[PDB]
RNA sequence: UGAUAUUGAAAUUCGUGGCUUUCUAACCCGCACCACUUAUCGUGGUGGGAGACAGUGUCAGGCGGGCAGUUUGA
RNA sequence: CUGGAAGGUUAAGAGGAGUGGUUAGCGCGAAGCUACGAAUCGAAGCCCCAGUAAACGGCGGCCGUAACUAUAACGGU
RNA sequence: GCGGGAUGGAGCAGUUCGGUAGCUCGUCGGGCUCAUAACCCGAAGGUCGGUGGUUCAAAUCCGCCUCCCGCAA
């Protein structure tokens, strides 16, 4: 079926999410730390981002994609463990990118917490 | 405490009308009374 | 249109149960018939069998009257023989009696006789009665196989979610047909209970406001009737005009009451309890290389078994393993081997049996509970109520009660037997959906020890403390971690994840 | 608010029946131009728009102090 | 009053398994004509859910507590 | 005179058609603290206003009685 997608890792300080698409943004399969049933402060950590990044690939492994070129987003504790989960499960990374949103000074941000 | 009808067992059907308490006699009552079609005492079941 | 039930009163016997009962049953349809315990779900099934038209099947749910009939001629009660190759049920053998089977091995020698009957409509009772988790996942695949019409009584809300095409809910008002599974029935019965309490809460708040306006007119009146001269026609006339004010809002109040009348009557959240005797020792019972055998069958070889103070034991296995015969060794069965079932000399026991061999048939309800040692009549009749015995079921022979009742009657004898342990054998099996919760709280609010034998997963799932089991001829435990080790190679695997620090992430931009 | 008559055509669709589409010949336009014609009426012709809907008849259900006829002891 | 994907309950109409009448035949009952008639299909509304008060409307009891007494800023329900 | 009451110390469900005496706060005794409050553990306290009746069974239903409350004497 499909070959050559891209992986969209999306880690925040709670919860990472990995979604694999084709190269037309077509959403082969997704998964993520809280789906596996991790509760908070575990939900966040580098173990769970390497579960979640391999309950994905192995369930779109199965469409014969095998080459992905990742793009990364967020700050994240568990960003980079999700790219030895990937390249572990047989997918052969091509080359990566940190596409995070950066205002060229736009809207105003929330207060900060005391 | 209800109303009951005594029907003949062979001469066929209703002859008498009585009353009963269905907490003390929950079954069907049995009494020998005069069937005037047979001209003879027979047995009467409550309908 | 396979069958119509024209409107007629239902009644098993001299007593009348329902009036104005009617329903239809199509062809090729499986129709569930759910309802409360003691309402008449089984008497209605007997009616269609005996007194009705087209021939049927009528798989009963007691099999107690016929207990010495040799099996393999009970199966041939209707009639080279296609039975040996029909052991998909895994029925043991056809040389025993039929009162000598397991409790759940005769719920599939009556399901065998029902499928091989070749009738248009099959009248089935409980049929997931007593069955395992594997023999109950097999007939879910069997009921979805035959093009005949079925009309069964289930009250099992896991079986009821796949099999039925509609649900027939007996109420004592008649049968109200629903469509879909149990979850579609349940949703609409919830929307139907909101409207009756919003409608009741809205009649109380409309009738209390008319009482308070009425009461205010009357405080004005008796204060004005002492001030008014009896020899003044103006002041009297204002007095009779004030009475018209409240006399006509009493007529508005009397047309709301004699016209707007309902109740929220099924609102009593009471619950039961039992109190133990605080054993004060370590071991309750014990086995010492015990063995047993039913004349050819070797149930237990030399095994060990123990229950300590304040424990909860859950015995497992399958149909025929020996659960209800292990519970017999604890009270008395006199082992053929030495064995020497080692029991404490000061034990009280509360026994709940699969077959009602505790209860004395041909014995009224009131005079059976009163058979205990020093029970009085007030505290007996008063505990007999609160178990829903409405002070008129006092003179009924135990031989002619329901199945849900008399599973509730051996719980009203447990209350008057303050035990050290409760030996419950299938305690939530004949109970309807609403009573399975009132006795799951009871088993949990008992501060003693209990041995539970049960086949439903969502009752023995949150109470799992100790779990023995009967695999070959011997009991096992849950401290046998021989089945599945954790395979501690994590030492090699939680060393890569050790190096993603909290500050290593801070560096190493991507 | 439904069924049914005026009321037709071709296709896709899932069960000979329905659903939804599309087409136009019926019906509709307090819509432009041209005649009758001195005419902001009407009728006829011609382009456009909409279209088997709408409007209209029969039958059915909801709502209905907007409006009627009445009852509201001795 | 407004707005709700569905689900339940409901009309006329569509549908016509069955039950009665009569009688060519031989107390049974073929056609035909007749008195009926169930299952299923069938819209608003209503149930149910959210919003709206310069919409209609509504805006609480008892108890204890302070360096005079009395009150109670404070507390319980 | 008519209305509404009385259920451990305070405030309240439960009565409406009789069936295993309840909820929050407080009181008592230990712990924690240099000490107190807060927090943690364990217990006590019930004629269901008084007094008779009905019933297998009364906080529940039926009379009588003394208190508290509000209008109005
Ligand atoms: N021989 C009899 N004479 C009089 N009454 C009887 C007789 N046999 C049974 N009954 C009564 O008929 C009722 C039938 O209840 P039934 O057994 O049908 O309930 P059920 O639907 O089977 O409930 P469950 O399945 O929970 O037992 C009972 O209340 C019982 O008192
Ligand atoms: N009186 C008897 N004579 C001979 N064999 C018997 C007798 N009673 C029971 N058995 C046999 O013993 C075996 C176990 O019976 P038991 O009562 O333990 O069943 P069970 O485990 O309780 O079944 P379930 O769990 O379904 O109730 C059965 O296979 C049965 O054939
Ligand atoms: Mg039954
Ligand atoms: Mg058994």
């Amino acid at each position: 079926n499909i070959e050559n997608g891209v992986a969209h890792i999306r880690s925040t300080f709670n919860n990472t999410i990995v979604t694999i698409t084709d190269e037309f943004g077509n959403a082969l399969s997704w998964s993520s730390a809280g789906a596996l049933g991790f509760k908070g402060s575990k939900k966040s950590t580098p173990f769970a981002a390497q579960m979640a990044s391999e309950t994905a690939s192995k369930s779109a492994m199965e469409h014969g994609l095998k080459t992905v070129e990742v793009t990364v987003k967020g700050p994240g504790p568990g960003r980079e463990s999700a790219i030895r989960a990937l390249q572990s499960a047989g997918l052969e990374v091509t080359a990566i990118r940190d596409v995070t949103p950066v205002p060229h000074n736009g809207c105003r941000p929330p207060k900060r917490r005391r | 405490r209800v109303n009951v009808t005594l029907a003949c067992t062979e001469c066929g059907d209703r002859n008498y009308i009585t009353t009963k308490n269905k907490r003390n006699n929950p079954e069907r009552i049995e009494m020998k009374k005069y069937c005037p079609r047979l001209n003879k005492y027979t047995l009467h079941r409550e309908t | 249109m396979l069958f119509l039930f024209e409107e007629k009163p239902l009644e098993i016997e001299n007593k009348q149960l329902i009036k104005r009962l009617s329903f239809h049953i199509e062809d090729h349809e499986h129709l569930a018939l759910i309802g409360v315990n003691g309402i008449g779900k089984s008497t209605l099934l007997h009616h269609i069998h005996k007194n009705e038209l087209i021939d049927t099947a009528m798989m009963e749910q007691d099999l107690s009257k016929h207990d010495d009939i040799d099996v393999m001629d009970y199966v041939m009660s209707a009639y080279i023989i296609i039975e040996g190759n029909k052991l998909g049920l895994s029925s043991t053998h056809f040389e025993q009696k039929i009162g000598t089977l397991s409790g759940g091995e005769q719920t599939k020698v009556s399901f065998l006789k029902v499928i091989l009957s070749d009738a248009p409509l099959l009248l089935i009772d409980q049929p997931t009665n007593h069955m395992d988790k594997e023999m109950k996942v097999w007939l879910i695949k069997a009921f979805k196989s035959e093009q005949r019409a079925i009309l069964f009584v289930s009250h099992d809300r896991e079986f009821l979610n796949e099999t039925p095409d509609a649900i027939l809910e007996l109420t004592k008002d008649g049968a109200t047909r629903y469509s879909g599974h149990y979850d579609d029935y349940k949703n609409q019965k919830d929307i139907e209970i909101e409207t009756e309490k919003l409608k009741y809460e809205k009649e109380q708040k409309e009738q209390k406001a008319i009482e308070e306006s009425i009461k205010k007119y009357k405080e004005w009146y008796q204060r004005a009737a002492q001030k008014a001269s009896v020899r003044s026609p103006y002041a009297q006339k204002q007095l009779s005009k004030l009475a018209k004010r409240f006399k006509s809002k009493e007529h508005q109040l009397n047309r709301k009451l004699e016209e707007s009348k309902s109740d929220n009557p099924l609102e009593e959240n009471k619950s039961f309890s039992i109190e133990n005797n605080e054993f004060k020792s370590h071991y309750l019972v014990r086995f010492e290389n015990v063995s047993f055998s039913y004349k050819s069958r070797e149930i237990f070889k030399d095994t060990y078994f123990e229950i300590k103070r304040n424990q909860t034991v859950i015995i497992e296995g399958k149909n025929g393993s020996g659960k209800s015969t292990l519970i017999q060794l604890i009270l008395g069965n006199l082992l053929p081997m030495s064995g020497a079932v080692k029991k404490h000399p000061d034990l009280d026991i509360g026994y709940f049996s699969q077959d009602f061999q505790n209860l004395n048939p041909n014995n009224s309800v009131l005079e059976e509970v009163m058979d205990i040692e020093n029970m009085m009549i007030t505290d007996a009749r008063t505990i007999l109520a609160s178990f829903y015995f409405d002070k008129s079921r006092m003179n009924d022979k135990v031989r002619q009660l329901s199945m849900g009742e008399k599973c509730r009657l051996q719980f009203v004898k447990l209350y008057f037997s303050n035990p050290h342990i409760l030996i419950l054998d299938q305690p939530t099996n004949y109970f309807d959906i609403s009573m399975q919760e009132k006795i799951i709280q009871l088993i949990q609010s008992f501060n003693g020890a209990v041995i539970i034998v049960s086949h439903d997963e969502i009752f023995k799932d949150e109470i799992r403390d100790q779990v023995w089991k009967i695999e070959n001829c011997k009991l096992i435990h849950e401290n046998v971690s021989i089945n599945t080790p954790i395979d501690a190679e994590s030492m090699k695997d939680e060393l890569k994840i050790l190096e993603q620090y909290t500050d290593e992430r801070n560096k190493e931009t991507d």
